[PDB]
């Protein structure tokens, strides 16, 4: 019976809102009996206490079942009061990423058990948990208690222990600044420097320590010895990966399986590097249906065979050391699809990662880059506490030809090219002024919004024109249709002129690639010329308009 | 340390619960600085821990001072601000000096550390709460809240409100042509005096200040700045809108009259009173861009009068203090960005360009950060309010560097735009 002198947390309710009262009638005397034997003896800890019936307070309990019926387990179900009791500090939002720490030549697991009927309860704020055991039928008054201690799903309960834990540790740490204590969950981790022996006692020390505050820790073994199975990893002394990594064979796929599957994926490719998720979650975009089953296509079967490839054989992260340089390295995947590595040295990886761009009709390389570099350093920031230096596929002039005519601000910190096909370049540029001895087309194109009809064309200086009919089309598709037709049929170098600020905006982004196969088109015909001059006009004023509709 | 008063009582907006807000990650450069800081700021009891039972958070970042070596403390007070102040602008709120704008020179004094004197309401305590964060989420974060007065919070100067009447008292008076008002940490102060004797005004509020109790850490480098420059340094008298300019060339040719004839176009949504029409029967043939077009007599009599309507002001442009001012940057390129300051569309209350320097000190997002503190100190001076910035720049990259060049203990409301159009060069 380990009570504890340990200060409570002071605890309110939700401003305007009472205790919570409900009623337990039910069921069966096998149940009753269970929660009498249970509860006896958690009495008898000092964990709760038999309380006088005045005006209190009610909540439900039942007792559940586990295999091996050997043993019972009382579940009461908090919900109710959870919902009247006053918001605590979020607990712990993410945990520590395996590449962010740092080798210790020992690591121990501490298992802490009956963790929150260890720290105590605010006295004020007990009489709030207080439930009833029913009696067998004829309405006879039932068993009333209240928690001395933290309940097991009560909404305070994590942070307080945390907080409990934290000061219990306090007294501990100051007298053994060199070890390292994480703290997560139920579970502490030490680390150390210090020789085995040494290592050893001090982990004794510790555990003493704690079962003088009223908490266990294993007395058989010791138990955990590394691997290490935490969080879905694998710890090992030298060096951490992922856990085993299954992929499913099946003749067909719903959204559920394809959730899985992209889900182990993406956890796959902090380490793995290459993993494509793509072609796989673009299946996904049927978001409608959740329970849909989806027929794959051959993009995205193509493409898990390749990540089956990859999968193949282990690959394994090594840890952080502090005393050496930060290097991060990005290459292009090609289809959107971006993939980087950060490491120390040369053989090993800290982690991998991937980065995608899902957002925007139309990019390019260079931004996506940029996007990336983004991605990493915030990473990199969270994790490390720092930001890597870059190796990245694009030359200076390129990156600088670049930012310098962007109309948003960008800033990459200090990096170097390194030359890994492909590289990142400028496919195509603009003229700044117009083109003297060049054919000017003064293009355009309409849509009839209902019909869906529309046409494409333009009328050049040298008293050349065109008009070609579409069908199934919009008024952007038929102006960007309008200036690939200017592109077709003109020379090497061209000035076009063009009404529609859509298409002007467009094509001054410069994408190298888009999901739309004209504005492909264009981009070819943009490459094969020498010079272009897009120019804009306002449309409907009739300056140099197209008077044909 | 005593209470002059007790405590200044605080309550919130009926319906409102205190700041929740996720902190940042830090680098662990700006981690360790935090920790020094706000471990003497505990050993001189202004902040102290919490418990797992305060639910509330605020950010908290590590900037430098202006130059210098030494780090500082910057927390955002944003969301507790519209969830306090709001009510005290009202109740305590600091009546805001029109004439200010008027003068010739307007010095910025840090009258910051006053507020430390002075305590905080016990109840009010649990909402300053902030927390340094753990790298890699290896310890729960620190956790602190304010004992008194911080910086950064609006009802800050408004309880010091009072104090700093009293003090700036015996100065207004033998100086009754200055002018002085408190935004937040920060001390405005105009004059029409000759430079020189504007800063030895300036030092005479300092030393008055100072020994009235209140430090202000604007004091220089002592003796001798090597090339540096003083303190902050505005003048509003030369802070007027700018004019919109059309290209004066000697030769033009279909391609410029066509920037013309558009940019004019655009200038309409403004001035109501611009004509295209003699301008654009110029160019009613279908001519290659480079063609050279000599003006007619009607077209030059267009330009000269949209030339003439445009150097004028807008009619009807007021400042609605019930509504929001934003400010739009756009990036000129060579160093050069352009903004508006406006309430309604086209209707601009405010408008300039900046150019720090060029080559081998800056890159955009220094300048872009100089450039939203200086925006920003125009509005409170003229305003005595701040904008609410469209940003040209991807929200994270944003998030990640600005508190490098940030020199300002207070920070405005922004958000960000992927969309910005062909009218870039129409700004400049
Ligand atoms: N179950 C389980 C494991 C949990 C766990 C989680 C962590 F984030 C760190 C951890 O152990 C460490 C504790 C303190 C430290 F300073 C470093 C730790 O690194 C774990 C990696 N490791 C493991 C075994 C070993 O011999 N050396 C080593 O660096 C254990």
């Amino acid at each position: 019976v380990p009570i504890s002198p340990i200060e409570t947390v002071p605890v309110k309710l939700k401003p305007g809102m009472d205790g919570p009262k409900v009623k337990q009638w039910p069921l069966t005397e096998e149940k009753i009996k269970a929660l009498v034997e249970i509860c006896t003896e958690m009495e008898k800890e000092g964990k709760i206490s038999k309380i006088g019936p005045e005006n209190p307070y009610n909540t439900p309990v039942f007792a559940i079942k586990k295999k091996d019926s050997t043993k019972w387990r009382k579940l009461v179900d908090f919900r109710e009061l959870n919902k009247r009791t006053q918001d605590f500090w979020e607990v712990q939002l993410g945990i520590p990423h395996p590449a962010g720490l740092k080798k210790k030549k020992s690591v121990t697991v501490l298992d802490v058990g009956d963790a929150y009927f260890s720290v105590p309860l605010d006295e004020d704020f007990r009489k709030y948990t207080a439930f009833t055991i029913p009696s067998i039928n004829n309405e006879t008054p039932g068993i009333r208690y209240q928690y001395n201690v933290l309940p097991q799903g009560w909404k305070g309960s994590p942070a307080i222990f945390q907080s409990s834990m934290t000061k219990i540790l306090e007294p501990f740490a100051a007298q053994n600044p060199d070890i390292v204590i994480y703290q997560y969950m139920d579970d502490l981790y030490v680390g150390s420097d210090l020789e085995i022996g040494q290592h050893r006692t001090k982990i004794e020390e510790l555990r003493q320590h704690l079962l003088r505050w009223g908490l266990t820790t294993p007395d058989k073994k010791h138990q955990k010895e590394p691997p290490f199975l935490w969080m879905g990893y694998e710890l090992h002394p030298d060096k951490w990966t992922v856990q085993p990594i299954v992929l499913p064979e099946k003749d067909s796929w719903t959204v559920n399986d394809i959730q899985k599957l992209v889900g182990k994926l993406n956890w796959a490719s902090q380490i793995y590097p290459g993993i494509k998720v793509r072609q796989l979650s673009k299946l996904l975009r049927g978001t409608k249906a959740l329970t849909e089953v989806i027929p794959l296509t051959e993009e995205a079967e193509l493409e898990l065979a390749e990540n089956r490839e990859i999968l193949k054989e282990p690959v394994h992260g090594v840890y952080y050391d502090p005393s050496k340089d930060l290097i991060a390295e990005i290459q292009k995947q090609g289809q959107g699809q971006w993939t980087y590595q950060i490491y120390q040295e040369p053989f090993k990886n800290l982690k991998t990662g991937k980065y995608a761009r899902m957002r925007g009709a139309h990019t390019n390389d260079v931004k996506q880059l940029t996007e990336a570099v983004q991605k990493i350093t915030t990473e990199s920031i969270v994790i490390w506490g720092k930001t890597p230096k870059f190796k990245l596929p694009i030359q200076k002039e390129t990156w600088e030809t670049w930012w310098t005519e962007y109309w948003q601000a960008t800033w990459i910190p200090e990096w170097e090219f390194v030359n890994t096909p492909p590289l990142v370049k400028l496919w195509y540029q603009l003229e700044k002024e117009p083109i003297v001895g060049a054919e000017t087309f003064y293009v355009d194109g309409a849509a009839n919004r209902e019909t869906k009809l529309g046409k494409a064309g333009y009328v050049t200086n040298k008293g050349r024109q065109k008009v070609v009919p579409l069908t199934n089309t919009t008024n952007q598709k038929t102006e960007l249709q309008a200036i690939y037709l200017a592109l077709q049929d003109s020379g090497l170098e061209v000035n076009i002129v063009t009404d529609s600020q859509y298409a002007l905006g467009i094509i001054q982004a410069q994408p190298d690639k888009s999901e739309s196969e004209l504005v492909n088109q264009i981009i070819e015909q943009l490459i094969k010329k020498e010079k272009v001059y897009l120019a804009w006009v306002p449309a409907h004023k009739g300056i140099g308009g197209n008077e044909q509709v | 340390p005593i209470s002059p008063i007790e405590t200044v009582p605080v309550k919130l907006k009926p319906g409102m619960d205190g700041p929740k807000v996720k902190q940042w990650p830090l680098t662990e450069e700006k981690i360790k600085a935090l920790v020094e800081i706000c471990t003497e700021m505990e050993k001189e009891g202004k902040i102290s821990k919490i418990g797992p039972e305060n639910p509330y958070n605020t950010p908290v970042f590590a900037i430098k001072k202006k130059d210098s070596t030494k780090w500082r403390k910057l927390v955002d007070f944003r969301e507790l601000n519209k969830r306090t102040q709001d009510f005290w602008e009202v109740q305590l709120g600091i009546p805001h000096p029109a004439g200010l704008k008027k003068k010739k020179s307007v010095t910025v004094l840090d009258v910051g550390d006053a507020y430390f004197s002075v305590p905080l309401d016990e109840d009010f305590r649990k909402y300053t709460a902030f927390t340094i964060p753990s790298i890699n989420n290896e310890t729960p974060g620190i956790r602190y809240q304010y004992n008194v007065l911080p910086q950064g919070w609006k009802g800050s100067p408004a309880i010091f409100q009072s104090s700093m009447t009293k003090i700036l008292e015996p100065f207004k008076k033998q100086n009754p042509d200055i002018v002085i008002y408190q935004y937040m940490d920060d001390l405005y102060v105009g004059s029409d005096l000759e430079i020189g004797q504007h800063r030895t005004k300036i030092e005479e509020l300092r030393q008055h200040l100072l020994r009235w109790g209140l430090t202000t850490p604007d004091k220089k480098h002592q003796k001798e700045p090597p090339f540096l420059w003083m303190g902050y340094e505005l003048h509003p008298d030369k802070w007027t809108v700018q004019p919109i300019v059309l290209p004066e060339k000697d030769s033009w040719t279909v391609n410029d009259i066509q920037k013309l004839v558009g940019k004019l176009n655009w200038a309409s949504q403004i001035y109501p009173g611009i004509k295209v029409r003699q301008l654009s029967k110029l160019l009613r043939g279908t001519k290659a861009l480079t063609e050279v077009i000599p003006l007619t007599e009607e077209a030059e009599l267009e330009l000269a009068e949209n030339r003439e309507i445009l150097k004028e002001p807008v009619h009807g442009v007021y400042y609605d203090p019930s509504k929001d001012l934003i400010a739009e940057i756009q990036k000129q390129g060579q160093g050069q960005w352009t903004y508006q300051i406006y309430q309604e569309p086209f209707k601009n209350l405010k408008t300039g360009k900046y150019a720090r320097m060029r080559g081998a000190h800056t890159n955009d997002v220094k300048q872009l950060t100089e450039a939203v503190q200086k925006i920003t100190t125009e509005s409170i001076v003229i305003w005595g309010k701040t904008p609410k910035f469209k940003l040209p720049i991807q929200k994270e990259t944003w998030e990640t560097w600005w508190t490098e060049y940030w020199q300002a203990t207070w920070i405005p409301e922004w958000e960000f735009v992927n969309t910005p159009p062909l009218v870039k060069l129409w700004y400049q």
